[PDB]
RNA sequence: AGUAGAAACAAGGGCCCUG
């Protein structure tokens, strides 16, 4: 006989095994010519050739924005945008909110942008150092740069957001910057290519779409400014309904079914609808940085004269950003015996000993080229601006014109990033096909383009939408989230809470079944005892842990209180998956063992920091690697030990330094010295002190004081 | 006065907003940003066209007002130049898909599925590790009665792999699990064969005119055909093995209310349907194998090790008459071998070595990559004995993903009660036993009629498939995987007499044909959906055959 | 009343609120003393102390004291019952006319 | 101690340097917040992977060193290792060390002498444990559910508070010597922080752990989720083993937590203050506020200040709305139309001028709305999802499970949209009296027309049939409505839809500054009205457990 | 939070916040210095003090 | 000290002070008793012929 | 040899260490 598994999709529906599909069971697999060939299809989709020269680098400048010329097969990219267009958009969508909207969110945003504190800018993914050159994580990047601002000017007394923006335009026009190394120091020209420069990751953690295999990482003199442009993008796109990007899960899908039931209702009798399920193409190569400065400059014209300069930072710089080319091309001999490895910056020397493909996508950007980088003026990369981009695909699905009603015929739908949805309605099909080429033309206009192949219709209750295909009920996938039933790899304690707390969601989301909970939950109780060592007493296994257990096993009369880390079973199900188990066996230790484990005087234990979960001897902190025991990265480790040291001390004097931030005007020299003082006093008062030993006290501190006011 | 200031001075402090800003005196009530010189040089450069100083923008924009008519006719005049095709697939129907040609594609899991054979005993609790059964076995004498020939049927490098053999024979028996490093296992092993570093600074033109320097030329992946011998796989994964337990599981908590006790017993049915399948010992196998593999690559790196190949399991339950308890087994399949796994980083490479039994001549096409040796004979009455050789590698991430089947249970479980609740809510009973034992499902085609069998029994292909993926897994299936969902929307679409319509297929043939290399899972599962489509054609619209 | 709730009188179910002056026996802490004391304007001259030796101190006297972090300050126990409430509606009722 | 003296050197030795001293004299106390990221930064992106890898070490774990020699923990027990001395190389000051030694201490270290104290720590998840032991299951069964989706709360907890109060409540239970100064909530709240530090007192505890547990005893976590039967937290924290999309497992669990009472008895005495300031007719406004402050009411076992709870809860209901838009309480943008709930999805609007004849002629001004709007509203156990354009009903659909509630939704539906003859032509068994003006206090027609429809079913009929009448074509006989409520009819209602399964409630997560007037009409930056007087009802008598209404 | 007079709001009586907005409103201010103004005004009522 | 379902006494013995408060002995919701009354024996009921 | 992909590994740092 010869086997057919699809043949199951005969005799019953589609969406209810559309899961069976997706490997997600399996290890997902893992440049230069990449970031080529990008820039190359930047350069190639404006549909244009006119170029201008930059005062500042003498380099060419391909313009593009409102110069379309080319206007062949425009089934395929462009990008090339008419700000009237897309101002005109944007005054719809406007008028159809309301007024004073634009306005009311900045004000909203400037509420956060002044109080903020210029230290979270430590949280977030991985940044391009401008000093190593080098993707380092924000924090080290954020305290080498304020190092330097000191070094070469003096201490950075800021402490907000503003301050630091100041401060960076100011590092801007200076002549000679400092920063700390192996002491080196650079101009004016050097910094500003370096500091505009970009770094690329081949990260792209989630699967999801496997043309995205990058990710950009720029400096850390736009990250604030980006920062400004996210909140007021956001604070925009959370009033809207057309748009699902902040919010996740239920909340879409209601979004859809309120939408759904509305077009019903709406549409008369001689009208049909009809979906769609779009994947946007080269949406980060699309979008121009341009038509964002227009459209920003547009929205604050009404508000303060100081959120107008802010908005119109990032614009300009991704106008003129640099990108990183990577580890250069590989040189090699026929047997493969040696191997000869060159850098980006050499590429143009041996150009002629390289295949000709490399050749013929290299020498055309030798212009745009310097130093292992090329001066991309426009374009976009991943990640970088994904909720303006949203906000400006939405202004497309609130149009409407004379035309579209002459004939009664309407389009909306919902979108997030580069994916959409579109519901378009008429009374015949022949202008259903003009309204689609309608919202086809009006999305060109503004670089949206549309990709074909992955892009099809049908009538209304058949689409899909980021991995959630949609009929008269909802299919949960159920394989998005497989990979969440596994042991996070933090600690003992923990792990187990986590996945119960991730199966109770899944069963209450996902409409995940009872016994799939259940085989989940063995699945990760058995891959915890694996991991971890560790086995049942019961059990005949061997090793370390299970040795002493056996070993000690005797003092204990009831092992059901015990732990699973100790030799415990599972005592758990579907009605107690929202209870730890140290909950649930704490009325049956033993008062020796339970005593043992809830100590707080452990020399295991350490706080993480969501985390419900209980705190035990088994919620321990994993060894640290060595490989840079090696390096000689140490230098830099010596500033962190300093700080650390100050950190703890102070700690050590005030133990909720950590829990309520500490304010007030005086320095930590201060409150160090009169606090110990108090403490002197308060005890030999009463305490078992001495005059002696507070003389003594007294004495260290005020030399200690005079010392720290001497120094400098 | 006073207690007022200081309540909201700390109430300002909390909230970072006791600075000049909320806070000024007379003079410092201007703030704005610092605009420098450059900052202003580049804005002033970075305008659109039309514009040449952000000022010109600043009061288009300010003013800019709404002219609905030019708007729509540039709006029109795109629509006009563009011409975007609108095709209904009833009318431009779905060609079949073009498979690649050349030789076939081969085996490319690192162990024997349906070739393999082992030699099995009794397990005492006492010897659980791997480098103990290794050598219980070994002591009874059959794994030493092994005595290959120097003469291959088929492979190449045979005398490598029979000097390894040896040196592994004669390691077991210094009950030390370890080789050194000679000429043998240095070429088996990769040893010494990572390319030479050749600084540009040391390097001239005359350096280059020497040895030819050239850019390397990499060698994609070359094309293959359709496997004939994976349908003989997929029949004998399905059909059960002698014994049971091969996979290890966990125990069932208590029960309060009647949810668990449901949950209770539809596992338990699915797992002891499950647990007696081939697929099963396989995973096993896998599972114990690849965990003893990485304790050693984490334990012993830069030195050579022998890691057995083996498995755990329990002889079936026999009615109470006879022997009752029935007993566990430890069942050995092949040899293993690791080579200096210094995981320097993640995606890196180990190579290891297989050294398998078989009791099955092999095939050209099939077994092309391994080395069989004619061995001698063996027991069951007496039968010749072949030894399946080949080398091959390892990472990290596929020794966690592989150590981590159990998922295959989770997705297969998922599936059926879905189906089963599913059928029992629209009639409001319960309903899941007759759904197992009843609703039939579509396996596959004989004589060129259908086949079905109930679900109970159709379980076992869908956990091979999730097998199949958990194994096979690459970019190529994945690509594949992820542009086959438009075929089947447009087929359910057919189903409904939903008109369906689409923009370019051709295009997307194209996409899906174009990774289809050299993996016998994608091309199986195209022409078993070419089948599909053939198939459904008799009942439905918008495919061509 | 109620060890409990020390800061309550309850009177035919009506309840009272006892300000916090002194604390007796029960009153175990500084938070019975809260509101007998009040910020003041600063004076070196005044001592340091603690916050358990804070009982000794008379009725209308000055001292310096440390609170919370990096904050020093001046207090004398005497207290204002008036709040903010009516001397704020007062006077701006009396600016509509 | 000895230990100050420790702590003073190495303050000393540290102020010795220059970087150091530098640090620690510019600036104020807060940039050591700033300097606790610089240090420790370091993540992984699989850690699953890494502690696969890890833990199949010797010694993946570190520990302190000084802590195991005071323990007596050896080395090397039964030649099996726990940990050997070296210094890891962030710390520094702790020693690398194996899994297995924590078993060691587990069964044979040091013994504390109490801890009960975490039954304090963790009291909400032991009363979960509880909750959920004093439950009495039932059979299961099999069938398909109306799940809706909404906003609501999953943890049940008492005296829920904002941060800004918790922030110092966890100081003044913890660290006192620490403490700052006295925020009014503790002056008003004394003896629930004396009960919070009576069990964390003379206690060996890590105190960081006990802060976030009391954080969390503290917050409601609130979650937009699907939803069936009942809403109480006591069901929502288990919803999970309680039902899907296919299966219910009944149980009874109306017995438990003590919630929804404390809420309907402060509505009680919401509209009760409510209608006594309404019996004034210049300063109702400040008669109100004297109330508010001039009551307080028990909780449990403490006395809270009513304004207090007031601001803490999120009843949206026609009364706290009053209260607290008077106690400038900013709130969400949620509507009210007498018993219905309304909230808006989009459009817009403004006010415009019409009127009525009442009996022959008698001209009566009524507003409404000039512009295309879309509305969500709720009514028991029925749901309507429903547009108006220019003082018409343009389209609706319901989602309910009730004949009579659809009905009543419908009428009150086109109430609020002023559709119809009758707002055209008012019917003449109302008259003058009826009109407005109990004692002088004007009233709209529109709850005019309520009340009306309230008196009497016969006025929602002749109101029903005010709506167009059709017959019911074919294949649009399921979702067809007539004039009882039925599902199905030969003649139904014009522009009307039905269909099983409620709607989505929608979501928003702004808030509102409004104001009121002194005839207690709330106004929302328009001519809107989001609350009144008229929308509660009419008056009750209550007997009010342990409250206090100190006020003439 | 979301506008400086709901923060204001949090420390200050809502009366003297609505009048230090009126007077920024008056002379056409950023509404940032809502709060210095109020902290002035209800100065100045808690100085008369009846 | 020692008890099994505490939650349930307790809130009947707030029910009962509410209630005499109110002057009537009668307590209107039924929660509480209805379990505790139930606890010794409740469950449905199947008919012979429908078997 | 081999792996896998559209580039990387087939140890790396100073005789000693390390993931």
């Amino acid at each position: 006989m010869e086997i057919n598994p699809y043949l199951m999709f005969l005799n019953n529906d589609v969406t209810s095994l559309i899961s069976t599909t997706y490997p997600y069971t399996g290890p997902p697999p893992m440049s230069t010519k990449y970031t080529l060939e990008t820039i190359k299809r930047t350069y190639d989709y404006s549909r244009t050739s006119v170029e201008k020269t930059s005062k500042v680098f003498n380099i060419p400048r391909r313009k593009f924005c409102n110069c379309l010329e080319d206007k062949d097969e425009l089934v395929k990219p462009t990008g090339n945008v008419d700000i009237s267009s897309l101002l005109g958009l944007a005054e719809m969508m406007e008028k159809r909110m309301g007024e004073g909207f634009f306005k009311h969110c900045v004000m909203e945003a400037e509420t956060e942008i002044l109080k903020m504190h210029f230290s979270r800018l430590t949280e977030g993914r991985q940044t391009y150092d401008w000093t190593s050159e080098r993707n380092m994580p924000a924090a080290t990047a954020l305290q080498l740069t304020v190092d330097a601002i000191k070094e070469t000017e003096g201490p950075f007394k800021g402490t907000t957001m503003l301050e630091y923006c100041n401060k960076m335009i100011e590092m801007l026009d200076w002549k000679e910057i400092k920063f700390k190394k192996v002491i080196d120091s650079i101009k004016h020209d050097e910094f500003l290519i370096r500091a505009l420069t970009i770094n690329t990751m081949a990260k792209d953690g989630e699967r999801g779409k496997l043309q995205r295999r990058a990710i950009a990482t720029p400096g850390m003199i736009v990250r604030p400014f980006s920062k400004i442009v996210e909140t007021v993008a956001q604070k925009i796109c959370e009033k809207l309904k057309e748009s699902g990007l902040p919010v996740g899960g239920n909340e879409k899908k209601a979004k859809l079914k309120t939408t759904v039931t509305s077009l019903n209702a709406r549409m008369n009798s001689d009208q049909f609808a009809v979906n769609i399920t779009g994947d946007n193409s080269k949406w980060n190569e699309c979008q121009q940085p341009e038509a964002y400065l227009a459209l920003l400059a547009y929205i604050t014209k009404d508000s303060s004269d100081l959120m107008k300069d802010l908005c119109s930072v990032a614009p300009v710089l991704f106008c003129n950003k640099f990108v990183k080319l990577g580890q250069g091309i590989r040189l090699s001999n026929k047997r493969k015996t040696k191997e000869v490895i060159i850098k980006a910056e050499k590429m143009g020397k041996y150009k002629n000993l390289m295949r000709e493909e490399y050749k013929n996508l290299f020498e055309p950007l030798e212009k745009y080229i310097q130093k292992d980088v090329c001066f991309l003026p426009g374009g976009m990369l991943m990640g970088m601006f994904n909720m303006l981009s949203t906000v400006l695909g939405v202004s497309t699905l609130c149009y409407m014109d004379e035309e579209l009603k002459a004939k009664g015929c309407f389009w909306t739908g919902l979108q997030s990033s580069d994916d959409f949805v579109l519901f378009a309605v008429a009374s015949n099909w022949s202008n259903i096909h003009w309204t689609i080429r309608r919202f086809n033309a009006v999305c060109k206009l503004i670089g949206i383009n549309m990709s074909l192949e992955k892009s099809y219709g049908s009538l209304p209750e058949l689409f899909e939408f980021t991995s959630m295909f949609f009929d008269g009920e909802f299919v949960s996938n159920l394989a998005m989230e497989l990979p969440a039933f596994t042991t996070a790899g933090v600690n003992e304690g923990v792990d187990f809470t986590a996945a119960m707390s991730i199966i109770k969601t899944n069963m209450i989301n996902n409409s995940l079944s009872p016994s799939t909970a259940l085989m989940a939950l063995r699945i990760c109780l058995q891959e915890f005892r694996a991991t971890y060592r560790v086995h049942p007493w019961d059990s005949r296994v061997k090793g370390g842990r299970m040795k002493i257990i056996n070993e000690f096993i005797k003092t204990i009369e009831n092992k059901d209180g015990l732990l699973i880390a100790d030799g415990g079973k599972l005592m758990n199900n579907i009605s107690t998956l929202h209870i730890p188990e140290e909950v649930l066996k704490f009325e049956k230790m033993d008062e020796q063992y339970r005593n043992r484990v809830f100590n707080p005087k452990n020399p295991f234990t350490n706080f993480d920091k969501e985390n419900e979960a209980v705190v035990s001897t088994h919620s321990f902190r994993t060894r640290a690697n060595r490989t840079l025991l090696n390096t000689d990265m140490r230098a830099m480790m010596a500033e962190e030990k300093r700080y650390q040291m100050v950190c703890d001390m102070f700690k050590s004097v005030f133990e909720s330094a950590d829990i309520n931030p500490p304010i007030g005007a005086m320095s930590i020299g201060e409150a160090i010295e009169e606090k110990l003082l108090e403490r002197a006093k308060m005890k030999r008062d009463i305490g078992a002190i001495e005059d002696s030993e507070y003389e003594e006290i007294k004495d260290i501190i005020r030399d200690a004081k005079k010392a720290r006011l001497e120094s400098r | 006065i006073f207690s007022f200031l200081a309540t909201a001075a700390d109430f300002l402090r909390k909230e970072n907003m006791f600075n000049e800003i909320f806070l000024p005196d007379n003079e410092e009530t201007i703030i704005e940003m610092k605009k420098g010189k450059t900052f202003l040089e580049l804005r002033d450069e970075s305008v659109p066209l039309p514009f040449q100083t952000y000022e010109q923008m600043k009061d288009y924009c300010e003013k800019f007002k709404g002219n609905p008519r030019e708007l729509a006719s540039k709006v029109s005049q795109m629509q006009s130049n563009i011409k975007l095709p609108i095709k209904h697939y009833e009318q431009n129907k779905f060609r079949q898909i073009r498979l690649p040609k050349g030789p076939m594609a081969p085996y490319t899991h690192k162990f024997l599925m349906e070739e393999a054979w082992m030699f099995t005993k009794i397990s005492d609790p006492e010897r659980s590790r791997a480098g103990e059964i290794l050598i219980d076995f070994f002591k009874k004498g059959n794994l030493s009665a092994i005595r290959p020939k120097d003469k291959p049927l088929q492979g190449k490098y045979p005398i490598h792999y029979k000097n390894l053999w040896n040196q592994i024979k004669a390691a077991i028996a210094d009950r030390t699990m370890v080789i050194n490093e000679n000429d043998h296992s240095e070429f088996l092993g990769g040893i010494g064969r990572a390319s030479k570093k050749i600084p540009e600074i040391s390097l001239t033109q005359d350096v280059i005119t020497t040895e030819g320097l050239k850019q390397s030329e990499n060698k994609l992946p070359e094309p293959r055909s359709f496997p004939r011998w994976f349908n003989a796989e997929w029949m004998w994964a399905i059909k059960d093995s002698d014994l049971t337990g091969w996979v290890p599981m966990a125990e069932y908590p208590p029960a309060d209310n009647e949810l668990e006790d449901y949950a209770e017993h539809l596992n338990k049915t699915m797992e002891g349907v499950l647990q007696g399948t081939n697929c099963a010992r396989e995973m096993g196998k896998c599972i114990l194998t690849v965990g003893a593999l990485m304790t050693e690559c984490r334990l012993f790196p830069g030195k050579i090790k022998v890691v057995p190949i083996y498995a755990r399991s329990k002889e079936r339950k026999s009615m109470q008459e006879g022997l009752p308890v029935p007993s566990e087994m430890d069942c050995l399949f092949g040899i293993c071998v690791k080579s200096k796994s210094h995981l320097n980083k993640d995606d890196g490479m180990y190579t290891i070595i297989t050294f398998e039994f078989s009791i099955r001549e092999p095939n050209l096409e099939k077994h092309q990559k391994y080395t069989v040796f004619e061995a001698g004979h063996t027991t069951v009455r007496e039968v010749p004995l072949y030894l399946y050789c080949r080398t091959t590698a390892l990472s990290k991430i596929k020794n966690d993903w592989l150590s981590k089947a159990r998922r295959c249970f989770i997705t297969t479980m998922d599936t059926v009660e879905t189906i089963c609740l599913r059928e029992s809510a629209k009639a409001e009973e319960n309903l899941v036993e007759k759904t197992l034992n009843e609703k039939q499902m579509w396996i596959g085609k004989k004589n060129g009629e259908l086949i079905a069998q109930p679900l109970r029994e159709a379980l076992r292909v869908q956990l091979v498939q999730q097998f199949y993926f958990c194994i096979y897994n690459d970019s190529q299936l994945e690509g594949f995987c992820n542009e086959q969902k438009k075929i089947l929307m447009a087929l359910e679409g057919d189903k409904k007499n939903k008109s369906s319509f689409g923009f370019n297929p051709e295009g997307l043939l194209e996409k899906i044909e174009e990774c289809l290399i050299n993996n016998p899972m994608c091309l199986f599962m195209a022409q078993r959906l070419n089948e599909l489509v053939i198939e459904a054609s008799k009942r439905g619209a918008k495919f061509f055959k | 009343w109620s060890k409990a709730d020390s800061s309550k009188i309850y009177c035919h179910g009506i309840a009272i609120r006892v300000p916090l002056v002194v604390g007796d026996e029960h009153m175990d802490t500084s938070l019975a003393l809260l509101e007998g004391f009040s910020v003041c304007e600063n004076d070196p001259r005044a001592p340091m102390v603690t916050r358990q030796d804070l009982i000794d101190v008379g009725f209308g006297q000055k001292v310096r004291l440390f609170v919370g972090q990096g904050s020093v300050r001046t207090f004398k126990r005497t207290a204002s019952q008036r709040a903010a409430s009516s001397d704020v509606n007062k006077n701006v009722k009396k600016i509509k006319m | 101690m000895s230990l100050l003296l420790t702590i003073a050197k190495e303050y000393k030795r540290l102020c010795q340097d220059a970087k150091a001293a530098q640090m620690m004299t510019v600036g104020t106390v807060s940039n050591y917040t700033t300097f606790k990221k610089w240090t420790t930064s370091r993540k992984e992106k699989n850690p699953s992977l890494r502690m696969r890898w890890a833990m199949s070490s010797k010694f993946p774990i570190i520990a302190n060193k000084r802590m195991l020699e005071e323990a007596q923990i050896p080395k090397e027990h039964n030649n099996v290792a726990l940990w050997e001395d070296t210094e890891d190389v962030s710390k520094r000051d702790h020693v690398l060390a194996s899994a297995s030694c924590i078993n060691y201490w587990n069964f044979c270290g040091p013994c504390v002498n109490n801890s009960e104290v975490i039954k304090e720590v963790y009291k909400s998840r032991f009363g979960r444990l509880e909750r959920r032991k004093e439950i009495m299951w039932k059979e299961l069964r099999f069938t398909l559910v109306d799940r809706q989706r909404r906003r609501v709360d999953t943890q049940p907890v008492e005296q829920r508070l904002r941060t800004g109060e918790i922030k110092d409540l966890q100081m003044w239970t913890l660290f006192e010597d620490e403490a700052p100064l006295a925020s009014k909530f503790i002056l008003d709240n004394y003896g629930l922080v004396k009960e919070m530090r009576s069990k964390f007192a003379n206690k060996p505890l890590n105190k960081e752990v006990v802060a976030h547990m009391l954080e969390k005893q503290f917050n409601p976590e609130s979650r937009f989720l699907p939803v069936f039967g009942a809403i109480r937290p006591e069901r929502m924290e288990l919803i999970h083993a309680l039902g899907g999309e296919t299966w219910i497992q009944e149980a009874n669990t109306a017995g438990i937590s003590n919630v929804d009472q404390r809420k309907n008895d402060i509505r009680a005495v919401c509209r009760k203050v409510c209608l006594a300031a309404n019996a004034s007719i210049m300063n109702a406004k400040s008669k109100l506020v004297e109330y508010i402050k001039s009551t307080s009411m028990r909780i449990g076992e403490t006395e809270r200040k009513l304004e207090e709870l007031i601001l803490e809860t999120d009843d949206v209901s026609p009364e706290v709305t009053l209260c607290k838009s008077a106690l400038g309480g900013q709130l969400g943008k949620t509507l009210s139309f007498g018993p219905m709930l309304l909230k808006k999805i989009s459009g817009s609007g403004v006010k415009v001028k019409d009127t009525v004849y009442i009996q022959g002629v008698r001209a009566v001004q009524f507003e409404y709305w000039s512009e295309q709007e879309e509305f969500y509203g709720e009514y028991k156990s029925a749901t309507a999802l429903f547009s108006r354009k220019e003082r018409s009903l343009e389209w609706i659909t319901i989602g309910g499970g009730i004949n009579e509630d659809r009905k009543r939704l419908l009428a009150m539906c086109m109430i609020f949209c002023r559709d119809g003859d009758y707002f055209k032509d008012a019917p003449a068994t109302i008259t003058m009296a009826d009109l407005s003006t109990k004692l002088g206090r004007e009233i709209p027609y529109q709850y005019v027309m309520m009340n009306w429809i309230q008196k009497s079913e016969d006025n929602l009929e002749a109101l029903l049939y005010s709506r167009g009448i059709v017959e019911t074509n074919p294949g649009k006989m399921g979702s067809s409505m007539g004039i009882d409520g039925s599902k199905r009819a030969i003649k139904s209602l014009r522009a009307v839809t039905i269909q099983s399964g409620k709607i989505d409630m929608p979501e928003s997560k702004e808030k509102i500054h409004l104001e009121l007037s002194d005839n207690l009409e709330a106004f929302d930056s328009s001519g809107r009205i989001v609350a009144t007087i008229l929308d509660l009802p009419s008056d009750k008598k209550v007997t009010f457990q342990d409250v206090s209404f100190q006020h003439p | 939070s979301k506008t400086f007079a709901e923060i204001a709001e949090a420390f200050l009586e809502p009366e003297a916040v609505r009048i230090a907005k009126e007077a920024v409103e008056e002379y056409g201010d950023h509404e940032r210095k809502i709060i210095q103004i109020g902290i002035h005004f209800q100065v100045c009522c808690m100085f008369c003090d009846e």
